[PDB]
């Protein structure tokens, strides 16, 4: 085997060539940005989840 | 022929998945031909 496949259509792990050992590919992180504010009347101050 | 003849169909890697590809294959207990 050269690269391993996860349950659905995408690779999980991978032989890495030059050593020959396996290495597990993760999709790095990535997320939505979402903004806590009590209002513009209340105040400016905002934080970022 | 039993349960022979499989292959593994390619070089990718599955860890306890069922995986169903359509490839050249030898059908299940079919007849195969034998000789002394």
């Amino acid at each position: 085997q050269q690269f391993g496949r996860d349950i659905a259509d995408t690779t999980d792990a991978v032989r890495d060539p030059q050593t020959l050992e396996i290495l597990d590919i993760t999709p790095c992180s990535f997320g939505g940005v979402s903004v806590i504010t009590p209002g513009t009347n209340t105040s400016n101050q905002v934080a970022v989840l | 022929s039993f349960t022979r003849g499989v292959y593994y169909p390619d070089k990718v890697f599955r860890s306890s998945v069922l995986h169903s590809t359509q490839d050249l294959f030898l059908p299940f207990f079919s007849n195969v031909t034998w000789f002394h």
